């Protein structure tokens, strides 16, 4: 039943009382359920240290994985150039499932193309698909260029992507000259991250492998930026803001911030900014190469090194405190352009937040998840605020990289209680804050059903999720805020305090109980 | 609206086609006046833009996935799973992680050595795990993607094998998705699945003690609670719903189906394989019904209690009689503020028509509408709900879809979270016709009264008069 | 006790058994406590509409007031000006406050210096206070100008500013070319926002009342901007920005942004940046002067238009799409600079975000309070949201504020159940958030008490808090943030869908209970 | 860190100053009758860290008594800037049975200037009657205008009072009275004497017994008055009364009938105990429950003026929090040793701190007060180091200076004071409110209070002041 003037949705619709006997009536009558104790006695079991031990021994089994796959990352990269088409060569229910991912996240459209190859290609490869594939592309949503990936039955059927994309423009399905970067992106591999480096790699080498006779480094007097796997736009804007308060000429390659930012004004825009083809032809001319985001650049790096024979920095993610600050200060070293006061003073408030702040942020522990450069950034700073960053898992994490990361913590006493785990997924990040409970976690929405987990156990063992990182599907517009720079470590901080002085007002705010510690003034 | 300004408008917008592809989209858009009108379940032209999905989609997205006491293993790369972890709002109750799982993503997680070696005795081990890890769950299937096929490995091997070892049901599911044109023989593969290896387990027991009402929901996946909108009238008009597929379902309530009296079927895309065969083999008939709105909602109640007896009818008008003030509230408030409003539908396999009753009980038009997967036979149901002279499109591409509503300008877009956000930045109001939006039910009567306010309050919300700058 | 390894501050503390027993023993022992049962029954009884009613009908009585006293305004005011030490005339006690006020937040320095009058100064006048306050705060201090506004007791015994002030420089305490502008600033005579109006018009006429005569309207082809009252330092940022984009020339008339907001450096600065004294003497010769909150700067209308002669353009504060879109149009006109495509797409980002969210905002129910522009723009942008401001509560408001208000919600359909109180305090308002229960609060930080009683009354009738307004104790840097233009307008709407999406999340998070609706995507 | 080298210090900061300031200000800055002068009027424009007598009896003194209703009486801004400021904690339901963190004011207008307030006045009792009828007693905190408009508020007062049968307090601690809050201490302490303390003393019915006794001068901030009330009981004591923290008016009215006062912050509430030791023959003590040196001398004191069942407690209460302290000293001082502390408060705690500090190695510098008297000095001597800087009444001028020089490794002082110093690049500490934190008094405050001065004081944020391009 509905009340006209209050109409209910399915919360809290359904506690009505005729729907909740009628939900009873379904379990008792059909669905031979498990006794509520017995699902009691199981949940308590799964929070237990034995239920731990044999979940850290899954070796076949994931739950809950914290990474997607390598395809997604390519098109994120491809959606960054000038009128680019992400292009993945391969079955189109991959498609669907990347343009709704990044929906989701962004609030934005997400276009992207598929050659919709089926049973038939699996036996005789999907060259017809490329070569009328394209030729459609380009006809229909008119890109300047179409940057190819794949999904993974083209790579375990074995498509030559070079050889098909060489054979359509010979059969003149599309011209030339029309560019059509490639890059093979197996989902079997890696994750979305190396789909971004592979699909960056390959457009880097199509604008530019053949042409270096021509090119000296630092003649246009450049800094080639490259942002990597990237989904908040106000790290796109902060780059470029910071860079251009310096003076310091620059080019950011892959560039997507208006892509996924297009005004309503009454017309949808497929396209608009993003990095120019000629952008990428000169960026060989750059004085140097600066990668935002290393630890899943490497094939990249070797590429720019290799070719354009820059001389990459040994830079860290700029997050937090001391990382911006050899950001800056490796900038102003390549390009000759001091730091300006500007800059100067922006850090000098962040710093001046960091005293303000940090009674509350001291000793406070963390579970975190996220990207290997994101979740390296920000260990850092929660170091640099006195925060325990207790539980740090990067599922898509290598040996290298928790190397790095257990000597910054080793560097820091707040890092004694903390332990790196890699190839681990949220589903053994739910026992650690259950034998190991922290104060809160920073991540993504997934990080919403661990929450609920530790509430149902009870209130005092509740962890508060803190929405950071990728994808964040349950809030609204949160793809709009920072991470890099300060501004972005003055973005966290802000978070991080609020967070922990709105659970302290939630547990104090009880009547003659606990609001005695309900203070007006924190 | 013309038929000669609408196939006008078809010829025109087919003209930035290459000659191969124009002459296959032309098929596949037609304008309304049974069959030899469009055809329809046809593979997409590379490099259009579909918003179709794949058979995973449609096996482990739609039909398995909602099943709630199984573990379900998207079986392959971490791809597929993620991306569709808790992405459709097929409602249940239960304890997650412990008794229930529909919210969670079990996956092999492939890696190059699972490509080379093959994934058989990884998915050996894997249910090893999912046992000890998880030992309330009653089942588990195997849903494949992509390179389980290519790659020869035999999940049916696997299945009969650790299945006999641990007596359990372990469902194999060839659905990968290089397999069919869509989304749609997702369902297909996925109803033999249920039929050879879930279906027939009760065959042989007589323990269940039937009833002449027991009735089965066959093809209401639960979206925000539509089918618990939809088993509470049924039951209120003195019916027993036995069980639900596969919204909010469990395993017993399918092993269960082969008892009922009579099969009622809301989406007949994704369910008529099953519906069909349980009619075959143990005589169970199946009708058709269809609860998106008053009219028919009413016009499906009575139509179901004919079936029975003079006391199911009697309760049947008794149910009419107490919903009567309920819902003629919701149109006296919502009709005039939707009165005369045009609407243009683009969705999957059965509400592009099932929807149709509801908006005209609002007092809106419906002035186009197609699918992304149906058959024929669906859009010979779709020629009788649309009026003549009205805009069809199959499979429509993403360009085609945009001209459209650039020439016919409707009030009111209802499809899929990939097309939400071009037609809000046209300035045409939106609503997800898959997730609702995030709100629902809208099945039945507690639903049509959600339904008019999500209409209303988005088709009329104040921020759709502001989109043009006064400066311009 | 206490455990050396977890150490518990107040909370929780005081839970533990020994303090609660001892807690108890104090209560039944000492404190001749009325029974729980009777305190039930009274809480009980001010939930209701019959207590409402009775709390309606107070005259003499005010209840946690929702404004403070004139020169609170005055020193902010003051603040904002380059040099400037604010000086307030009477008891000391005020200027202690007052930093205090400001300090808590602002999270910064707050500098004001009193000239202590005491007993024997209320008998015979502080006009030695005076002298000898303004000779000691010039020297210690070294300010450029010193801004004089007065308290409650040197008003009651009618102190004459400017006779006092000219004996000062008459008599050699300070030099007589020293800036010393003054304005008598009463706290009982309107609110803070009439001593911010008070302050600034004294310095208008302090620089320009004796120098008319060689002024030239538009001759700098500059606009003034005159800020009023204003605690959010993206406030006065987003103006300046704005102004810039579009290539108009501006003067920022009182500028606090830099003094509350230095770097911490290792340096304490008691004054930076500010409104210069050249730009007050300056501005009779802008083209016009716009007022960002008209209805606290009424005496500064009357001086601009009569002695300036700027003819002061009707425009409300700039809140919101419409507002924003009418103030950018009427700079333009004045300035014959266009609003730039910049401008433009961020209009057009705005609206995007109002389609994205539209569905979780719509007919969500709303109490506020404030200062009257501030409300007046809330309201405006919340039915532009398509939601419903059902209180409207604004204890320094006016009869003709009030009647605006009132035909600004007869104008929208979501605002056919507000109503607009002036004149009520706090303990009015959490009297209609219980018998007329909003979905939120829209306040300062007193609004915490609100929501802790709501939910002592019950889960299903807390009404949670947003914090948008002024003071802000209880969180941590909230002053950095906007509430006007489409910047302000993008805060405002992510902070009002998130919290309506953190609390559907909270009420759907129970296992088995609710959380069939605890959805990952919104 | 020389007596000379703070003597020329302190004549360094002085030339700023015009003569008569500079002739006033030397004698409030020493370096330990004879040493410093205090309790006078502040010079006027020197940025004086001090307030008013309302701040010393409405937020210090009757604010916290938690069952009575408090009228900021006068214009609005007073009862505002002071409403919630102080963390004097205590136990009720707001708004029904206690009131402590609500503003209740007369809001004077233009009209009650020139007309008196006294009918708005009892037109606003009777409205706090109807609204909040479980209210065990009224005060009227005056504000600046009353006293300067003529205005009776004690006839309204005891009109009132005998018409409803209700105890209201008529307080004339109009700011412009005396020269700081202390002047509110007193009046505060003489209207407790005049209108509260004496309604029971022909009553006979309370149940005594050898060991009551009452907390006088401790306003609970953050619960310090319930971790040391928790130590008194322990070892055996009945504690009947605590003023003002968590203090309801019963409690007020059954002090006259305990054996020992026990007095915390004698600046504030010295008068009374006077008063009580004059009228009742109850006897006072000082004492001190500022860390574990302080507090274990401070029970054994308290437990000699009784018998030998309460000293058997009070050694096992001590040996009971022993391994406590003693693991706190263990993980802390050594974080803490030898850091030097400069302090700033009001009328206590300058002092009464310096041992908690050097119980952790910490060394005191730099004290001074807002309102000390000359006793609360002579107090101090004992307590400070040799050669260290005495400051009454210190202007901001005078401190930061102060602090250039000195250099200390932490600064405890005010909320005015607390961001000047954080952008300087020193640690601070609120002394205060203790920054949100607490409680710091007994066994229980120590471990608090050494845990933050570690978090602070060896926080990673102070080594980033410099950036490294600078
Ligand atoms: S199953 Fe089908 S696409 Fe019948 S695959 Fe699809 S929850 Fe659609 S039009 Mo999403 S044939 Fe259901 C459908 Fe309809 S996922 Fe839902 S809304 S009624
Ligand atoms: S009452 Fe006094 S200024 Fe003794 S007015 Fe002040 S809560 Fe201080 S040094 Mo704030 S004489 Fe108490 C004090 Fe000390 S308000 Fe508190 S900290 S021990
Ligand atoms: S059509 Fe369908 S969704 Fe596509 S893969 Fe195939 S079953 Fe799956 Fe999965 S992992 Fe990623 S998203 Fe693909 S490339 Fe391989
Ligand atoms: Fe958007
Ligand atoms: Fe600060």
């Amino acid at each position: 039943s509905q009340q006209v003037d209050k109409i209910k949705a399915s919360y809290p619709l359904f506690l009505d009382q005729d729907y909740k006997d009628m939900l009873a009536k379904k379990r008792d009558g059909f669905e031979e359920k498990y006794p509520q104790d017995k699902i009691d006695e199981v949940f308590q079991w799964t929070t237990t240290k034995e239920y731990q031990e044999l979940n850290f021994q899954r070796e076949a089994l994931t739950v809950n994985p914290a990474k997607a796959c390598q395809p997604l990352g390519a098109v994120l990269c491809a959606l960054g150039f000038e009128k680019t088409m992400p292009y993945v060569h391969g079955s189109q229910g991959c498609v669907a499932y990347f343009r709704s991912y990044f929906n989701r996240h962004f609030r934005e459209p997400v276009s992207c193309v598929s050659d919709s190859m089926t049973e038939d290609a699996a036996v005789f490869g999907g060259q017809q698909n490329m070569k009328d594939g394209l030729q459609n592309c380009k006809a229909t949503y008119k890109p300047d260029m179409i940057a190819v990936s794949t999904t993974c039955m083209a790579e375990v059927i074995g498509d030559d992507l070079n050889a098909f994309i060489n054979n359509s423009k010979k059969e003149g399905f599309i011209p030339d000259e029309f560019p059509v970067p490639f890059a093979h992106t197996p989902a079997f591999v890696g994750s979305h991250v190396t789909g971004w480096d592979n699909m960056f790699e390959g457009i880097a080498r199509y604008f530019t492998l053949k042409s270096m006779d021509d090119k000296v480094v630092g003649s246009n007097k450049k800094i080639n930026i490259v942002p990597g796997f990237e989904t908040y736009l106000g790290n796109f804007r902060v780059i470029k803001r910071m860079l251009s308060e310096m003076g310091v000429g620059y080019s950011l390659l892959s560039d997507p911030e208006e892509v996924l930012d297009t005004p309503a004004d009454g017309q949808f825009r497929m396209y608009a900014g993003g990095t120019t083809q000629e952008e990428m032809k000169d960026a060989p001319n750059a004085l140097n190469t600066v990668l935002l985001q290393p630890w899943h650049l490497e094939k990249t790096k070797k590429f720019v090194e290799g070719t354009w024979k820059h001389e990459v920095p040994k830079l860290n993610i700029p997050m937090g405190l001391d990382w911006t600050d050899e950001f800056l200060m490796k900038v102003s070293e390549i390009s000759g352009q001091p730091i300006p006061a500007s800059l100067t003073k922006e850090r000098g408030r962040l710093v001046d937040m960091m005293t303000d702040s940090h009674t509350w942020l001291h000793g406070k522990r963390f579970a975190l998840w996220g990207d290997p450069d994101f979740v390296m950034g920000l260990v850092k700073f929660l170091l640099e605020l006195g925060c325990e960053p207790v539980h740090i898992l990067c599922h898509n994490g290598n040996k290298r990289w928790k190397k790095a990361v257990d000597a910054i913590l080793a560097a820091s006493p707040y890092g004694k209680n903390a332990t790196v785990y890699i190839g681990k997924d949220l589903w053994h990040l739910r026992s650690l804050v259950f034998t190991d409970k922290p104060d809160f976690m920073i991540g993504n929405s997934y990080g919403k059903f661990i929450q609920r987990d530790t509430l149902h156990k009870g209130k005092e063992f509740e962890v508060p999720l803190i929405r950071i990182g990728f994808p964040i599907f349950d809030r609204h517009h949160l793809h709009r805020s920072t991470t890099l720079g300060y501004e972005g470590a003055m973005q966290i901080l802000t978070t991080l305090v609020n967070s922990i002085l709105e659970r302290l007002d939630e547990e104090t705010r009880g009547m003659q109980a606990t609001d005695y510690n309900h203070d007006l003034v924190r | 609206m013309s038929r000669e300004e609408v196939e006008s408008l078809i010829q025109e917008v087919l003209e930035v086609y290459p000659e191969k592809a124009r002459k296959d989209r032309n098929k596949h858009l037609a304008v309304n006046d049974s069959k030899k009108c469009i055809i329809s379940n046809k593979k997409s032209q590379p490099g259009l833009m579909t918003i179709r999905g794949c058979a995973y989609a449609g096996s482990k997205g739609v039909v398995w996935g909602p099943i709630k006491d199984m573990i379900h293993i998207s079986h392959g790369p971490v791809g597929c799973g993620q991306y569709s972890r808790a992405g459709r709002r097929n409602y249940y109750i239960g304890t997650t992680g412990v008794n229930a799982f529909v919210t969670m993503n079990f996956t092999s997680d492939f890696q190059e050595k699972d490509i080379v070696f093959g994934g058989d005795k990884k998915l050996a081990k894997l249910i090893d795990e999912v046992e000890t890890l998880f030992p309330l769950n009653k089942g588990i299937s195997v849903q494949s993607e992509c390179p389980i096929g290519l790659i020869g490995d035999d999940i049916e091997s696997v299945s009969k094998v650790k299945g006999a070892e641990l007596s359990k049901t372990i469902v194999p599911v060839r659905c990968e998705g290089f397999r069919g044109v869509s989304q749609s023989l997702g369902h297909h593969i996925a109803n033999d699945a249920v039929r050879d290896w879930v279906l027939g387990k009760r065959d042989e027991d007589t323990t269940f003690a039937s009833t002449p009402y027991d009735v089965a929901i066959i093809g209401d996946y639960n979206i925000g609670g539509d089918a618990w909108s939809s088993r509470i009238l049924l039951e209120e008009m003195g019916l027993r719903c036995v069980a639900q597929w596969s919204g909010d379902g469990s395993i017993s309530e399918i092993e269960l189906t082969p008892k009922v009296k009579l099969n009622l079927v809301h989406c007949y895309r994704s369910m008529n394989y099953i519906s069909r065969h349980m009619e075959e083999k143990y005589g169970i008939p199946w009708m058709e019904y269809n609860f998106f709105g008053p009219t028919k909602t009413i016009e499906s109640l009575r139509a179901i209690a004919a079936k029975f007896d003079e006391s199911i009818q009697k309760k049947c008008e008794e149910v009419i009689a107490k919903y009567k003030p309920e819902w003629e509230a919701v149109v006296a408030k919502y009709r005039p503020r939707l009165e005369g409003k045009r609407v243009m539908l683009y969705i999957g396999g059965l509400r592009p028509r099932h929807v149709i009753g509801a908006y005209e009980d609002l007092g809106m038009e419906v002035v186009g509408t197609g699918y992304e997967f149906a058959h024929n036979d669906d859009y010979d149901r779709t020629m009788k709900e649309m009026g003549d002279s009205t805009l069809l499109y199959d499979d429509v591409t993403g360009y085609e879809f945009e001209e459209f509503v650039k020439r016919i300008k409707p009030d009111l877009i209802g499809s899929g979270i990939k097309e939400k956000f071009i037609f809000q930045k046209m300035g045409i109001p939106f609503r997800e016709m898959h997730s609702w939006d995030y709100s629902g039910p809208y099945h039945g009567f507690d639903g049509f009264a959600i339904f008019a306010r999500d209409m209303d309050m988005t088709l009329n919300n104040p921020c759709w008069k502001k989109l043009q700058a006064p400066w311009e």
